[PDB]
């Protein structure tokens, strides 16, 4: 284990791979990125400061352009003590590497480490890496790149393979058959929104790859302090805004202006019955077509709106996700979980719970009842970024700057699938309507929607330049909206992107994102920062123009 | 500045200091009592406007063209 | 005034206000409640020194 | 505090091994007593003024004014989640229809329901049978760490916020 | 209660800091203007605090007048506990 | 093992208000702050008696973190 | 019947639905569902579990009967079954049919 | 300037492409502050030690005892998957659940009378 | 002869309703919370003894 000698291990390796067969060297490939950072950083914890620097300069410049952002972590760390701080390389040291590799070329590989001429690179691959066979075609190079670029990178098969229910609620056997919660005390006011919802969805169009939607971008003209959240709700009458400034803004979007109810003295003298029940409590004195929200100390970054259109929620900088009332738009509670940035918050679409992911690396699932949360999603090794619900409500999906997406079953808290293949933090996550699917975008600008049943990212949108910050689906399914940092918004087709849909946990999936795109739909100098599909079909748009 | 004691000025900050490289180092202390403030701008609105009419992106001048 | 005399003390004048800010608003939503009363800056000025 | 010196002799001793401090000095163990009665009496003292800082009624002073009840709402609660438990029963009335044939079926089903709640209202009954004295929660405590700027951001406040 | 008896004096008396902007750094940290009196007591609290600095830095610079500085500024507030620091840049 | 005996405890609220009493959960972690103090104390006033070549640990070393880092002032 | 939720076995039942109607069983459905699983269990397990018999005396103080369901409230009685011999000051009996 | 050309380089390393022309300025207002606490605490420990020249072992010394109070760190990752275990098996007793406006105890909330003086 | 039939009566009941729980959509561990629930206030109660209690 001669520290002096690492940048000999590692260019034995580095010559053995390069000298195979095409077939093979592309899939061999993969194991230059975890046994350089696993020697550098075993070389700088066992304080070799010195041979650490001449072993990254040699061969850090031989590593995939994906990595580009990895690596300069790595250049700072060059002592201990500096790593003893970090605790995503203190993670990523006792981890292990998943790897997967087909047996094809793993034959060619432990044929090449099991002989005592090597017996060191081969020491530190079976303590640092796992690695998981398959029984298949080696992968190409263009399909090793699409599902690589995350720490602990290419999770193993046994964890896609757990049962998700994946279906809806109300048959559909992939879902829990007869409970079907149809949201916590399904009450009458919110038995009349679905009567006027199904309204909505008569006049809904379908939209496809021929009547492409309309969209009304929402655009914040002003905004000094820095817009950092949206959210819509579910019928297109609120739209909340988060500000840097610490603020929580609710428009109407409506001809219909923002009222508080009557205060507690008048609501004591309203008379029994004689109607007064839903019109009678709303105060005409307070009535605005803007409320502004005060109590976070610090960059409201999460804003989510309840399936009954009260009770907003907003995570701040500050480490609370707070219970904003929009029937007396104050706060109500103020939820002190976190200690650390709150990146993202959202409600569940029954209204009930909510979850919360924040720096510290896990997600809380609330219940708006308990002070304390119920469920720690703690398995990611960097910031919880997104956090978004099922449309069953009983997983969550949370995405993260350590490239993995993971879902989580709200049962046990267990995480029931790993989706790793994006190259940078992934800063947007949606679910299809039919909750087979999941879209999700990240810093590379690769959207990569995933199955849900099988775990395979079936297709890759690579149109979108900078950071995808916003994707919806449509109401129907049948179009995928994405929105970036590049001031455009396009449209994917969501319906020839599942057509298709295992034993090798692939299905080499095509270049289809020049077929899918339907359009691009440059926008004035403004970041899409919201994505939001009225229920009759029609794409809403909030961007804060710079 | 840095307060040992730490409570006058916990960690909220103070904007940092409006200093330059070619500053003149020295001020007259009514000349900035005498200049006119700064305009505080317009507080911030939401205006709704359309990208796009059934794929067709519209010339009004909330769009590039 | 020397210049950069006149920018340090206006430093320390909006972090006084936004300390008064901060504090006094954790004082009173400790408190359960939403908005700062008197009682809520007498004890924040209390616990900055001021002699009130 | 005024710690017990006998206790306390072993309980340096022990850390001492780790070190190589293998005897101390005779008034040192009276020391660490007395920095140990300074370090709870600033908590005491501390956590002491915001316990007497909820025992301020400001309704029986007449100098200060009411702005906002948000309590009261929960009187509108009442008249709502009450109101919607009256919608129930009014679903339940619907139920009754459904649940000469049919007038003996709601009998039937009467038979299994009123007494049925009978037996859960025993039910609920059974399970119900089932000086300003200051008293510093830990709230109190966690308030006067996220201030200071030692215990600000550390591993002994993030714990405590879920204990 | 004289500080009672004070703040219900302060529907007049404008102070030296404006409250547009005494109000604007206070609903920076989420207080809100509901009482304007309220606004003119944090106002004049925050004066008081720089006023005793820069009497106590005026007698810092009788023992060596006319002009205020940082050698000033650096005794004055360092019976304060504060360490000023020179921008030396 | 346990250096404070949580009576002894019970006289430091009672010194300070006759008319003061804590919760379990607050008492057990009134000695957990003691008990990680105290080792927190000496791991780094022992330091300090390596540091004057000195095997014995005399009370100035022990004085000397209290003032630098948590400012007590306990004379001898 | 839902008559046996007022037994130790089907509170500490529930005390467990409603530990998961916060966490997880929000509020009926699943949880009313097992619930009407308990029901038809408890009665089948009573009627056919086996059991032996007896006979004694008692002291009165009220009565109900309403669907088909007896409830009385006896005072100072003592019953003895097979061996066993008990005292007794109050009573309570609920009989279904 | 020299030190302020350097500053540009160290962002410019870590991909930081734009950025405010006051972030140079207070990134050397705090180096500038990190190192005049080193050195002072480094002459604090070196005439603890009495010795008139401060070496590099009083560097060493102040460097290690500030970054242990001040630039902490997020909880370590078996500590989080210990409380995680704690708590995601722990059936989390119960509360008051139907309420209408469904929320905490009334101590845990921001819903008290909410007072204010009178004018006068 | 009586703490008896109780186990006998929890163990029919728990496995005559596993199957509901399932077809209703649960996780066996929530079976298993339910038994420990169960079994534990009794243990509380300390009205006798129980096999679980003892455990």
């Amino acid at each position: 284990g001669d520290p002096t000698m690492y940048e000999e291990y590692y260019s034995g390796l580095k010559h053995f791979i390069e000298c195979s067969l095409d077939c093979h060297r592309a899939e061999l490939s993969q194991l230059f990125y975890p046994l350089f950072v696993h020697m550098y950083l075993e070389l700088v914890y066992n304080q070799h400061e010195n041979e650490a620097k001449s072993f990254f300069e040699k061969f850090h410049g031989d590593q995939e352009c994906y990595y580009q952002d990895d690596l300069r972590v790595l250049s700072s760390l060059t002592k201990k003590e500096h790593m003893k701080g970090n605790e995503t390389m203190l993670d990523f040291r006792t981890s292990k590497f998943v790897l997967r590799i087909s047996r094809d070329s793993y034959q060619l590989l432990k044929r090449h480490l099991q002989e005592k001429q090597n017996n060191q690179i081969w020491n530190i691959v079976q303590e640092h890496l796992y690695i998981d066979i398959f029984d298949g075609m080696p992968r190409s190079k263009q399909q090793i790149d699409a599902m690589v670029g995350s720490l602990a990178g290419e999770a193993k098969r046994e964890a896609n393979k757990s049962k998700v229910f994946f279906g809806l609620l109300k048959q559909d056997p992939n879902a829990p058959p007869q409970n079907r919660i149809p949201l916590p005390e399904l009450k009458d006011s919110d038995k009349l929104d679905k009567i006027m919802n199904m309204k909505e969805t008569t006049k809904r169009v379908r939209l496809g790859p021929d009547c492409l939607p309309s969209i009304c971008f929402y655009t914040f003209l002003n905004a000094y302090q820095g817009l950092t959240a949206v959210d819509v709700t579910d019928d297109s009458s609120l739209i909340a805004g988060g500000f840097a400034d610490s603020t929580v803004r609710v428009w109407s979007v409506t001809p219909k202006k923002l009222r508080s109810v009557k205060q507690a003295s008048d609501l004591s003298l309203i008379d029994k019955e004689s109607d007064d029940v839903l019109e009678r409590i709303m105060d005409e004195k307070t009535a605005s077509e803007l409320k502004i929200l005060y109590g976070h100390s610090g960059p409201v970054y999460g804003a989510s709106f309840s399936p009954d259109r009260n009770y907003l929620l907003s995570s701040s900088e500050d480490g609370t996700v707070r219970l904003w009332s929009l029937q007396t738009f104050t706060c109500l509670v103020g939820y002190k979980g976190h200690n650390y940035p709150v990146w993202d918050t959202q409600f569940s679409p029954y209204g009930y719970y909510f979850v919360s992911g924040g720096h510290d690396r896990v997600a809380r699932l609330w219940a708006t009842d308990h002070y304390q949360p119920l469920r720690i999603f703690a398995g990611h090794l960097a910031d919880v970024n997104c956090t978004r619900f099922h449309p069953n409500s009983n997983y969550v999906a949370t995405g993260s700057a350590d490239r993995t997406v993971r879902l989580w079953d709200v049962l046990n808290g267990n995480c029931v699938r790993i989706f790793t293949g994006h190259k940078g933090p992934i800063h947007s996550l949606t679910f299809s309507p039919n909750g087979r699917f999941l879209a999700t975008g990240a810093t590379d600008g690769r959207v990569l929607l995933w199955d849900i049943g099988h775990g395979l990212m079936v297709g890759e949108l690579k149109g979108h330049t900078d950071t995808v910050c916003s994707l919806r689906f449509s109401r129907d399914g049948e179009i995928l909206a994405s929105g970036s940092m590049d001031n455009t918004v396009r449209l994917w087709d969501a319906i020839k992107a599942f057509e298709d849909l295992t034993a090798t946990g692939h299905i080499n999936l095509p270049e289809n994102s020049q077929e899918l795109l339907l359009g691009t739909y440059m926008t004035k100098s403004t970041p899409v920062v919201h994505l939001h599909f009225t229920r009759r079909n029609l794409v809403l748009a909030a961007g804060a123009y710079s | 500045f840095h307060a040992q004691e730490f409570i006058p000025f916990r960690f909220a900050s103070g904007g940092g200091r409006e200093l330059y490289f070619y500053e003149e180092k020295e001020v007259d202390l009514s000349d900035i009592i005498n200049t006119p403030l700064p305009r505080v701008p317009l507080d911030v609105c939401l205006k709704a406007h359309w990208l796009s009419i059934e794929g067709c992106q519209p010339a009004i001048p909330e769009n590039p063209p | 005034a020397e210049k950069a005399s006149v920018e340090t003390l206006t430093e320390m004048l909006q972090s006084y206000i936004s300390e008064i800010g901060r504090s006094a608003k954790s004082y009173c939503e400790h408190t359960a409640r939403t908005q700062p009363t008197l009682s809520d800056i007498v004890v924040t000025l209390v616990e900055m020194g001021f002699n009130v | 505090t005024f710690l017990l010196q006998a206790p306390l002799q072993r309980r340096i001793l022990e850390i001492g091994k780790k070190h190589g401090i293998t005897e101390l000095h005779p008034d040192v163990v009276s020391y660490v007593s007395h920095a140990t009665q300074q370090r709870l009496q600033n908590l005491v003292e501390k956590i002491s003024e915001t316990a007497q800082q909820k025992n301020f009624s400001y309704k029986d002073d007449d100098r200060y004014e009411q702005a906002s009840d948000v309590r009261a709402q929960l009187k509108f609660f009442e008249q709502l989640d009450q109101i919607e438990k009256q919608r129930k029963d009014e679903q339940e009335r619907e139920i009754l229809m459904r649940a000469q044939l049919r007038l003996k079926q709601k009998a039937k089903e009467m038979q299994q329901q009123e007494l049925a709640q009978m037996r859960q209202r025993d039910a609920n009954l059974t399970a119900l049978a089932a000086q300003r004295i200051t008293r510093v929660n830990l709230r109190d405590l966690i308030f006067c760490l996220e201030n200071e700027r030692e215990t600000s951001h550390s591993l002994l406040l993030y714990k405590a916020f879920l204990k | 209660t004289p500080l009672v008896d004070f703040l219900m004096q302060l529907e007049d008396y404008t102070p030296t800091i404006p409250d547009a902007v005494t109000g604007y750094y206070l609903n920076r940290a989420g207080f809100e203007a509901s009482d304007p009196r309220i606004i003119r007591l944090i106002s004049l609290a925050a004066q008081k605090f720089i006023s005793d600095i820069a009497n106590d830095a005026l007698q810092h610079c009788k023992m060596k007048k006319y002009t205020l500085t940082m050698e000033d500024l650096t005794p004055a507030l360092s019976e304060y506990g504060i360490n000023v620091k020179k921008p030396h840049y | 093992n346990q250096v404070l005996t949580k009576k002894k405890l019970q006289d430091l609220v009672r010194e300070v208000d006759p008319n003061e009493q804590l919760d379990e959960d607050v008492e057990e972690m009134l000695l957990q702050i003691a008990d990680d103090f105290i080792e927190s104390v000496v791991t780094a006033a022992c330091q300090l008696a390596r540091h004057r070549k000195s095997s014995t640990l005399e009370v100035k070393d022990v004085q000397l973190h209290l003032e630098r880092q948590w400012n007590m002032w306990i004379p001898g | 019947y839902q008559l046996y939720r007022n037994t130790t076995l089907g509170n500490s039942l529930q005390e467990s639905l409603d530990e998961l109607i916060q966490s997880q069983q929000i509020t009926p459905q699943l949880a009313l569902q097992v619930l009407l699983q308990f029901d038809k269990a408890i009665n089948a397990a009573l009627a056919q579990r086996v059991r032996n018999r007896v006979n004694f005396r008692g002291s009165l103080n009220t009565y109900r009967f309403c669907d088909n369901v007896w409830t009385f409230v006896l005072n100072d009685v003592e019953f003895r079954e097979v061996t066993e011999l008990i005292k007794v000051d109050k009573v309570k009996i609920v009989a279904c049919d | 300037p020299k030190d302020a050309q350097m500053m540009a380089q160290i962002l410019k390393d870590m991909g930081i492409t734009e950025y405010e022309p006051r972030v140079i300025n207070q990134m050397l207002e705090f180096a500038f502050r990190y190192v005049t606490t080193i050195l002072d605490d480094a002459k604090i420990y070196s005439s603890h030690a009495k010795k008139a020249t401060v070496d590099a072992d009083d560097v060493r010394l102040a460097i290690q005892c500030r970054a242990d109070q001040s630039f902490t760190s997020p909880p370590p990752r078996d500590f989080l998957l210990d409380i995680a275990r704690q708590r995601n098996q722990t059936p989390l007793p119960l509360i008051k659940p139907y309420s209408g406006p469904r929320l905490p105890p009334d101590r845990y909330c921001l819903t008290a009378p909410n007072y204010r003086l009178k004018s006068l | 002869t009586v703490p008896k039939l109780y186990r006998s009566v929890i163990e029919d009941v728990i496995n005559d309703v596993r199957d509901i729980f399932l077809d209703d959509g649960v996780d066996e561990q929530v079976l298993m919370e339910l038994k420990t629930l169960w079994e534990n206030k009794l243990m509380q109660s300390r009205a006798v003894d129980g096999f679980h209690s003892e455990e």
